[PDB]
């Protein structure tokens, strides 16, 4: 009795202490099972996060009254050597709140229609037994399929059924393929590495069945093209791990507390090893309160800053004492030594195209693409086609190797790096200068478009007969930088304090860095380099990145890091962290993803083309291809809209296309045959007469857009879409808020490529279905949502750029409510889509366009110049001079027994990927005893494709990455192109087999593999490069060596053959709508800058109520306190942001580390929550992409030419969004548009 | 009539008296975490200060009285008679009463219609406290009728009825023979709230923390 | 001389990352309930800032922590137990909800059930977790000034400028700004058990963790105010008070705390601390508040002295406690290293949870600089956190620990770089510092490294010790409610039995 308890107040006193300060007490302490029972749970289940944030972090899913309660990270990763910190626990905030979700009052329990298109939908089937002519009904009727577009995002979505929902999805699949083409479908599902087979579940349905299956790290701008131009790989860097084998670190644009937050601790902690760290961020960002020392260039003008450390780095470490290191490093390494031929100009030459062995006599003995093979001269003044050049990848072997040999003798030679000293004359070449240029918001520096430097060089004898001059880039290059070297150049630099073409002090203009800081820290980075031997590294992101010429800044930290000799050595390099583009096991993935296990090939597209077309946004660009010319280009040879350029970069196969044909693809060969002849000649024939024509010549003519959309593990129209009211307007048709004139309406010029239409086809998607957990900004304007499983309730697999383990997601409890996994989702579309298409289609034969592939022998399309097939300047020459033409055949009523088995073509074909294949045939007879086999069927006696795991299994059994067996007959395929063993690099671990279920007791690390160019290895840490360093494994670039020089026509013309500094671009969407519809209140333009959010993965948790409370509690944007009180704002005060694209509604967070200029609306706060109406629109206030709008970069169209060649995800054009000024003002009404009559009024 | 006056003061205080005590001990027994004066300050700190101050003051200035008035034996008797005791209980008690209704009036105006309040009460609270201002009310309308017997005979019989209640003497109703009906209805109110004590916050009353007073600071308690 | 032991705390704050992680946990597990949904056991704070609850640090605001009288004696800022006890009725400085944040929640399914034909696209707007009523607008939050948000003017309010010339702080080029987590001290002389009129506030004898007795607190909410750091919340709806319990369900079995073990920035450190309880008074009494710091540390008694170890083992300290105190990284960093340092020790409550401080970039200079006593490293005087400023916070405004600490910090990394870059060995900064290289070495392996073994050396709270574990272990947790819980004496009303205990007594002995 705690009432009888009392009376033994006295006994339980105890002996007092500290002089009668204290007394112990000898009482009951029961009380306390009260929270240890809160702590207690039933199981713990390792999970991870399918979020693209990078960090691939393994948690602790605690399960109590069997329910998900809360996580906590796992500690038990592979631990790292001993001189190296480990990983765990690693996590972040928004990871620790994830549990929210899954039974919070935005998780999605079952499948939802939009009301209008249900009652529609079974009215239709009443009246239609069959539901691909219900859905014909539907939409073909304008009045119809008009009233349930414009209902998008305004409410009315209504429970259905899997059943319903399934049908109707799959019935309007049938009928877009059948009436229109099997790529007027098409799916959109980003970053495949944060969940692998959830990504394939999607993306296999899709290529089954022919859709377009849409890239995204292009498309986010993640991809920084500066490195498939440099070493001719989308993306690989060091692993964090790396960072702490660096003496010297630079954080430049890369906000690693709040953007790497798990592996932010190798940063801090390598500082006590006494690792010097410099943050280069225009505000007081997380990253300065880490480093030692904080520079803060104007946002947008790092390439000048980095061009300016460049010069310095080159003049002390190159120039006047010589570094050993570093100088045997750009001989054998770069494209330096490298000649190039110059073009004759009136009183001066140009650079341009690198010297090819075919220019010479007996093209110095290469019969074997001598056309591809780059020259130098060797210390003796001989000339030489020295081993690793592109020409020796294809068509023969052994000699595609960074081994310095001369590739006709195969003697051993020594290439030359400059000229100087040795050449005929001295001639002048001009160099582009574009520091003069530039808006009013930022510093410039003039000078002249053009800049004569003294370059020396020779004469050669070409084989045609004719002469000509060369030098190398290397003289190019420290002329480009502005380096006198005694010819007595007057646009060369007399000292760091000469205001010219590259210096510090010309940076000091530019930038607003300090001269000495530039100077300093620049030695400073060399030294450390020479003394260590490459180990300093630069971590690099979004904040360079993001910039129309994000390829300018990054080839300015890369050229620093070359100088120094870090590419390729543990503890430096270029450190390039955005998404988690990762999926380490490359080539056991893509079979299941793009069925190619069942057919190739699939249909990829690149996303930023395919937006810039579909929603319109060329109908609206400011921007034009001859303001971006190079001042010694013919103006005249680049006319034409942006849009121009895709399309003509479409036709010679240098990019994908989507829809692409204006005709039905599946129809084509029924006409080939009434023709007498095969389908291929048949399509090559309709297109150079014009009787079948590439879809984007005609976007809007009513058969040439997607219809069917799917979008699942992506937020598009509430995150990643830029020009997000375009989307609304001409994708969706329904209300926007685009405030801007087009094309048409300013009676500007039409493009030549395009046709053109005054009214502008609006609401082109017929069916948009959105899979997700939680209801966001996208399932608000879908017709179908449809709920899938949590990252806590589903199998799959996670890996990273960070580290080096595979781990995975697991199913804690079944999912809830009506839940599904995406894997689970898309097999029952597939199921139903195969009965509903019996009838309507069958064994169908599809022509696919294929662009000329990247790391395919293909690769080596036009050598020397571009030529147009269709302006006559060559012939149609598919897979050379125009894209593959092939023929798929597929069998639409088995698409389910396919999609659920593992196909019979890794069996008769094989497998491979990076230029290599090999045979896997042992791998899917493991398979057969993992997964069990097909009883009968289509696809009878094959793998088993059923649930999660087999899909799991089928990756790790494939790929190189996780089963030694592979690793071991992929570095042999690689062995023939080099000629150099490799296998040794996985030999050690050929009998090791990562197992799905092994990872989910412990997280396995990885095997070194081709794929990849660092290795795993337990006494040396993963950094990229390291292989083509050590183990002379050529670059896949022209040249085989880490290209300085671009001399694609294209790159040359439109000034990018060497880096020089570009300032930021007009959007030019501010001075027209300025004012134009005032409130009372002060305006004012101001630069939009979009970092990552801190209190969400883009647009992932921003609806968590833990981010919510921890952050401001909804949508904000932040300003300096100077703009802030000019502008009258106070803190939190509701604010309206717009421009030509749109606007939005938020509230400010006034801060004194915001610069004055700009603004930072973190990415991604979307639009669901908290967010009044907009005074400018009269809608629901916009996001940060209502102010954006896709602008397209040509360099960035280039294809066929070796490592400026198409791959998914490897090369096309960017979503780039940092260039963006906007009107920024404080609302005054502040009206919800809910009935609520709860409004405000913000005084003054 | 009769019926009803037995019932309610021969009776009733025994129900009222037994619910309150095994009440209170069943209570504190089984409802630990349920035992506390509920503060509802932090969600509105506005007029707090005075408000539970006056009420607080005033009601234990009111129990003090009680308990000393009706509970002193008459022989404890020459210096403090009947009629002294009760002009101090209309002067005293009386302003204590004023100040008492003055608190709990700004009190339930509050928990009524200050919105964090009244939205996070319970209907116990909102209860209790209409019934303790009408038991004040009441209390200070019984002033102007003791006053018309400053002899102190109202008094003594109300004494007389209190004294043989606690005692357990029966026929406690004959001492309230006619007593004005204004003190029978206080005198059912006050038991009422002895009734109703422990199933509402009032059980905060016996947890007064008197043994603080000699407590030494720092309490620690060992391994149990 | 009494010897008690307790599982201390140090935060890194030099590699603190302000990322949350540790207060995203701590919520999850501990304080989701309504009545505590704005309470943050665990919160972070960016300084320049007035923190959570607003201007917390502000003790002639507040009232919290102890004075120490005229007379040398001590007594809450509070008041003394009459003086305490007479406010009572309306705890006169009590900090109202307003003072931490409304509580808000979004109407999330207006999304879901919008109705057809809505004229605008719907949205989900806030609602008061407190009244249930639309908000028109959320104003707080419990992190409000994140990352300086904020106009500096209103930052800078923070206690911790007082003495210093901070207008230079709001210039662009001088920015600064740093983190600081925190959670209950879980003091040896804390004002919260002295400020509570009913004792049900205690500390735990053999781990020394505070807490507050969920059955005997009676909600007089006084402790709130006694609290300088205001890390007790109210559970408004319960009405009984709350605090963090430093995980003691984890502890009691040898486990880091929530927020330790899921510390993304590997900066939480924990191990214990052997201390003299009958030397707590006369150490928070000391005259000069600058010397607090070093009375504590005095308090501290070495666990490799034969002598603190043959009294630890009279005094009842298990040997396993005693082995973890030998190898405890928080008694290395506070006792042997000199860089973990207390927060606010002028409160004299003899905090348990203490602090590295941070370092920053280099202030701004005329110059691109010169090479310093460090090389190409940082110099303590270039810093451009005013350390004057880290002393108001950590020693009472007394720079001299700040800088040794810092100091000693850079000390090590000029050391390893020379060890690691020139592949040389100098002990000049070091020297300078007073380390030693193996000092230097271990600091390096802690701090650096910091593998999970070093940064947590939890022993056992032994359980078994003065219980009866076995009967315990057979039947805790069948929740059937037996109702005998609680209580020493065996009667109870309900004519029940404990579920978890054995009644039938053996005859045989
Ligand atoms: N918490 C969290 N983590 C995530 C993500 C998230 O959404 N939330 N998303 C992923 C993904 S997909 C990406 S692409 C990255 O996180 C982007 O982060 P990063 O730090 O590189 O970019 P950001 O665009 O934020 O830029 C970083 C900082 O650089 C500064 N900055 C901005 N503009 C410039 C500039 O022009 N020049 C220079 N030198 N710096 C500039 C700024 O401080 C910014 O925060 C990554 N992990
Ligand atoms: S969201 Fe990403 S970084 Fe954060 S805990 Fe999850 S996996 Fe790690
Ligand atoms: S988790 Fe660790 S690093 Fe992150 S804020 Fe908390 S204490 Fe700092
Ligand atoms: S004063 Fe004591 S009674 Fe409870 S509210 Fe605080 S622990
Ligand atoms: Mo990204």
């Amino acid at each position: 009795s705690k009432f009888l308890d009392r009376f033994r107040y006295f006994k339980q006193k105890g002996e007092t202490f500290a002089d009668g300060h204290g007394q112990l007490l000898n009482t009951n302490r029961d009380w306390e099972d009260g929270y240890r029972q809160r702590w207690q749970h039933d199981k713990i289940v390792r999970s991870t996060h399918g979020v693209n944030c990078t960090g691939s972090c393994s948690w602790k899913i605690y399960v109590k009254n069997g329910l998900v309660t809360w996580e906590t990270q796992q500690t038990d990763y592979p631990r790292t050597r001993p001189d190296l910190p480990n990983h765990e626990p690693r996590g972040c905030p928004r990871g620790a709140s994830y549990s929210w979700y899954l039974y919070s009052a935005n998780r999605l329990k079952y499948p939802m229609m939009r009301k209008r298109l249900m009652k529609m939908w079974r009215e239709a089937k009443a009246l239609h037994s069959d539901p691909v002519e219900a859905w014909a009904s539907i939409i073909e009727d304008a009045d119809k399929a008009k009233s349930f577009k414009q209902a998008r995002g305004r409410g009315g979505f209504v429970r259905s059924s899997w059943q319903e929902v399934n049908e109707l999805i799959a019935a309007s699949n049938v009928y877009t393929i059948k009436n229109y083409g099997p790529d007027r479908v098409a799916g959109f599902s980003p970053i495949p590495a944060m969940s692998m087979v959830s990504y394939a579940s999607g993306a296999r349905y899709l290529s089954l069945i022919g859709g377009t299956c849409l890239s995204f790290y292009d498309w986010y701008c993640d991809l920084p093209p500066a490195s498939p131009q440099t070493w001719g790989e989308q993306t690989d860097v060091p692993e964090s791990a790396d960072w702490y084998n660096s003496s010297y670190i630079i954080a430049w644009g890369s906000n690693v507390p709040q953007t790497r937050t798990p592996d932010a601790h190798f940063f801090t902690e390598v500082r006590y090893k006494g690792t010097k760290t410099v943050a280069v961020t225009p505000d007081y960002a997380e990253i300065a309160k880490l480093c030692d020392l904080w520079l803060a260039p104007k946002q947008g003008t790092d390439a000048a800053m980095a061009l300016a450390m460049g010069h310095v780095m080159l003049r002390e470490f190159h120039l006047d004492n010589p570094s050993q290191y570093f100088t045997d490093y750009v001989r054998r390494y770069t494209d330096m030594p490298m000649l190039v031929m110059l073009e004759e100009r009136d009183g001066y030459y140009a650079a341009g195209r690198m010297l090819r062995a075919a220019d010479l006599v007996d093209a110095l003995g290469q019969e074997n693409n001598p056309e591809w093979k780059t020259v130098a001269f060797n210390t003796n003044g001989e000339m030489v086609a020295p081993n690793g050049s592109i020409g020796f990848r294809w068509g023969e072997k052994g000699k595609w190797n960074l081994e310095q040999r001369d590739g006709k003798t195969g003697e051993e030679t020594e290439l030359q790096l400059s000229l100087l000293g040795s050449q005929d004359e001295i001639a002048e070449v001009g160099f582009p200068y574009f520091g003069g240029d530039g808006t009013e918001h930022f510093n410039k520096v003039e000078l002249e478009n053009v800049l004569l430097h003294k370059l020396p060089v020779k004469r050669l004898q070409l084989a045609d007969g004719s002469t000509a001059l060369v030098t190398t880039v290397y003289d190019l290059t420290l002329a480009n930088y502005g380096l006198e070297r005694g010819l007595n150049d007057v646009n060369c630099a007399t000292s760091y304090d000469d205001v010219k073409a590259y210096t510090p002090a010309w940076a000091e203009q530019i930038t607003g860095v300090s001269r000495s800081q530039i100077i300093r820290i620049a030695r400073e980075f060399a030294d450390n380099a020479d003394k260590t031997h490459g180990r300093s590294m630069i971590i690099v992101g979004a904040g360079l990145n993001h910039w129309y010429h994000l390829d300018m800044n990054y080839r300015g930290l890369i050229n620093m890091l070359i100088f120094c000799g870090c590419v390729g050595q543990s503890g430096g390099g270029w450190a390039h962290y955005v998404g988690q583009e990762k999926l380490r096991p490359q080539t056991g993935w893509q079979p299941l993803a793009f069925a190619l296990d069942w057919q190739r090939p699939a249909r990829h597209m690149n996303s930023t083309s395919y937006f810039y077309n579909h929603s319109s946004q060329w109908r609206y660009e400011t921007v034009t291809a001859e303001e971006l010319l190079s001042p010694m280009a013919d103006k005249s040879r680049y006319t034409g809209h942006l849009i121009d350029f895709n399309v003509r970069a479409e036709r010679m196969g240098w990019l994908p296309s989507a829809p692409q044909l204006g005709t039905n693809p599946l129809t084509i060969a029924g006409e080939a045959e009434k023709a007498g002849m095969n389908p291929v000649d048949y399509t090559v024939k309709s297109l150079k007469e014009g009787s079948i024509r590439f879809a984007a010549e005609q976007p809007e003519n009513g058969k040439n857009h997607p219809r069917n959309l799917f979008i699942w593990r992506s937020n598009l129209l509430g995150s990643s879409g830029k020009g997000h009211e375009f989307m609304l307007k001409y994708l969706l048709g329904t209300e926007h808020g685009i405030q801007g004139k087009d094309l048409g309406q300013q009676g500007g010029v039409k493009p030549e490529e395009v046709d053109w239409q005054d009214n502008g086809l609006e609401g082109k998607l017929d069916l948009v279905v959105t899979l997700d957990f939680r209801l966001s900004s996208t399932c608000l304007y879908s017709d179908i949502i449809l709920p899938t499983a949590t990252w806590y309730e589903k199998d799959d697999m996670n890996t990273s750029d960070m580290h080096p383990f595979i781990h995975p997601l697991s199913a804690a409890v079944d999912p809830a409510w009506e839940a599904k996994s995406d894997w689970e989702i898309y097999k029952a579309i597939a199921k139903k889509f195969s009965e509903v298409c019996v009838g309507h289609l069958g064994k169908e034969t599809d022509i696919v366009t294929l662009p000329i592939q990247h790391d395919s022998a293909a690769e080596l399309a036009q050598p020397l110049d571009v030529k147009d097939w269709k302006k006559g300047e060559c012939d149609l020459i598919p897979g050379k001079t125009a894209p593959h033409i092939m023929v798929v055949e597929r069998d639409y009523p088995a698409t389910y027994e396919r999609f659920t088995s593992i196909g019979p073509l890794m069996e008769k074909i094989g497998n491979g990927g990076k230029g290599i294949a090999w045979n896997t045939q042992s791998e899917m007879d493991l398979l057969r005893k993992l997964n069990y086999t097909k009883a009968e069927g289509p696809a009878k006696g094959q793998p088993m494709l059923n649930t999660a795991i087999d899909a799991a299994e089928m990756i790790l059994t494939l790929a190189p990455e996780t089963n030694g067996q592979v690793a071991v007959k992929a570095w042999a395929a690689l062995s023939e192109f080099t000629g150099r063993d490799h296998t040794h690099l996985a030999l050690n671990k050929e009998d090791e087999k990562i197992r799905f279920r092994d990872i989910q007791a412990q997280p396995r690390k990885i095997i070194s593999s081709p794929t990849w160019s660092g290795l795993e290895d337990e006494h040396v840490s993963y950094n990229a490069g390291y292989t083509n360093v050590h183990e002379l494994i050529p670059w896949r670039t022209l040249s085989g060596r880490q290209q300085l020089y671009q001399d694609h026509q294209w790159m040359r013309d439109f000034g990018e053959s060497l880096l020089v500094y570009r300032p930021p671009i007009d959007t030019r969407s501010v001075k027209e709508v300025i004012g134009q519809k005032s409130n009372g209140n002060q305006e004012k333009a101001l630069n939009f800058l979009t970092p990552h959010q801190k209190w969400g993965i883009h647009s992932t948790y921003s609806d968590n109520l833990l981010m919510l409370t921890l952050g401001r509690g909804g949508p904000v944007v932040w300003l300096s306190e100077a703009d802030a009180k000019d502008l009258g704002i106070a803190d939190n005060d509701w604010i309206e942001v717009f421009n030509s694209n749109g606007a939005l509604t938020a509230r400010a967070v006034v801060s004194q580390r915001v610069p004055a200029g700009m603004t930072m609306m973190y990415h991604a706060q979307e639009r669901i929550v908290n967010l009044p109406g907009s005074e400018i629109t009269q809608q629901r206030g916009g996001i940060h992409n209502s102010v954006t709008r896709i602008t397209p970069k040509p360099t960035h169209m280039i294809g066929g030419y070796a490592h400026l060649a198409y791959g998914f995800n490897y090369y096309g054009t960017v979503g780039s969004n940092r260039d963006e000024f906007v009107v920024v003002r404080k609302m005054k009404n502040i009206d919800w548009l809910d009935g609520e009559g709860n409004d405000q009024v913000q005084e003054s | 009539m009769q019926f009803l006056n037995m019932f309610f003061f021969d009776i009733y205080p025994y129900i009222a008296g037994a619910v309150f005590l095994i009440g209170s001990w069943l209570r504190y027994d089984y409802g630990q975490y349920t035992w506390r004066a509920a503060s509802s300050q932090m969600l509105d700190r506005k007029g707090m200060n005075l408000a539970s101050n006056l009420f607080h003051i005033g009601i234990l200035g009111i129990f003090v009285g009680h308990f000393f008035g009706m509970l002193t034996p008459h022989w404890m008797e020459a210096w403090l008679p009947i009629e002294v005791k009760q002009k101090m209980a209309m002067f005293a008690g009386g302003a204590s009463g004023v100040l008492c209704l003055i608190g709990g009036v700004l009190l339930l105006k509050r928990r009524l219609f200050s919105p964090r309040v009244r939205a996070t009460t319970t209907g116990a609270d909102i209860l209790i406290l209409s019934l303790l201002v009408i038991q004040c009310a009441l209390g200070l309308l019984t002033i102007p009728f003791s006053a018309q017997h400053m002899d102190g005979s109202e008094m003594m019989k109300l004494v007389g009825w209190a004294q043989s209640v606690v005692t357990f003497h029966g026929g406690a109703s004959q001492h309230l023979d006619g007593v004005a009906f204004i003190f029978r209805l206080h005198l059912v109110l006050g038991m009422t709230l002895f009734l109703l004590f422990p199933f509402s916050r009032l059980i905060h009353i016996w947890s007064v923390p008197v043994e603080y007073l000699t407590r030494k600071y720092q309490l620690v308690r060992a391994r149990h | 001389m009494k010897i008690r032991s307790q599982v201390g705390m140090v935060l890194n704050l030099d590699k603190c990352i302000g990322c949350h992680t540790c207060s995203v946990t701590c919520k999850n597990v501990w304080t989701s309930r309504e009545g505590v949904e704005y309470a943050w056991f665990n919160n972070v704070e960016t300084k320049p800032g007035q923190g959570f609850p607003t201007d917390w640090e502000n003790q002639e605001k507040y009232k919290g922590g102890w004075i120490r009288k005229i007379n040398g004696k001590l007594q809450p800022r509070m008041g003394n137990r009459a003086m305490l006890l007479g406010k009572i009725f309306a705890n006169p400085h009590l900090p109202g909800i307003d003072d931490y944040y409304e509580p808000f929640d979004f109407d999330y399914q207006n999304l879901h059930t919008a109705p057809e034909g809505s004229k605008s696209q719907p949205i989900a707007r806030p609602r008061s977790l407190i009244t249930g009523e639309r908000m028109a607008k959320i104003e707080k939050g419990p992190n409000w000034e994140d990352d300086l948000g904020g106009e500096f003017d209103k930052l800078a309010k923070d206690k911790n400028f007082d003495n210093i010339q901070k207008a230079m702080y709001s210039q662009f080029e001088n920015t600064f700004m740093m983190y600081l987590p925190r959670l209950c001290e879980h003091c040896l002389n804390p004002a919260c058990v002295a400020t509570c009129p009913s004792g049900a506030i205690y500390k735990r004898e053999e781990d020394g963790i505070v807490l507050i007795d969920q059955d005997k607190c009676r909600g007089w909410r006084m402790c709130i105010t006694g609290c300088p750091y205001k890390k007790i919340y109210f559970n408004w709806k319960s009405g009984k008070s709350e605090k963090c319990i430093f995980c003691y369900p984890r502890i009691e079995a040898g486990q880091p705390t929530v927020c330790s073990e899921t510390c993304v920035g590997r900066i939480r450190y924990l191990g214990v601390l052997l201390y003299d309880a009958d030397a707590i008074e006369r150490a928070a009494s000391t005259e000069n508040e600058k010397d607090l710091y070093q009375r504590q540390l005095d308090v501290f008694l070495d666990p490799n002295d034969p002598k603190v170890i043959e009294q630890a083992i009279k005094d009842g300290i298990p040997l396993s406690v005693i082995e973890a105190a030998q190898q405890s990284p928080v008694y290395k960093m506070a006792m042997e290293w000199k860089l973990a340092l207390p927060l606010h020790p002028e409160y004299r409550t003899l905090p348990m949870v203490w602090y590295v401080p941070p370092l920053s970039p280099i202030q701004s200079a005329a110059d691109a600089g010169e090479l310093g006593s460090n090389g190409i490293l940082p110099d303590v005087e270039s810093l451009r956190i005013p350390v004057q400023y880290l002393a108001n916070l950590l020693t009472a405004g007394d720079t001299k620990p700040v800088l040794r600490a810092l100091k000693r910090m850079l000390a090590m990394r000029h050391y390893k770089r020379a060890e690691t870059v020139d592949g040389k060995v100098d002990t000049r900064a070091l020297e300078e510092v007073g380390l030693t290289e193996a000092q230097a070495q271990e600091m390096y392996r802690y701090l650096a490294i910091a593998n999970y073994e070093d940064r947590f050396v939890v022993p056992s709270s032994h359980r078994e010790l003065a219980r009866e574990a076995f009967p315990e272990k057979n039947g805790c947790g069948f929740t059937f409610g037996d109702g005998c819980h609680g209580s020493d004496t065996k009667f109870n009303l309900f004519n029940s039995r404990r579920i978890d205990a054995i009644d039938v007594t053996s005859k045989t002995e």
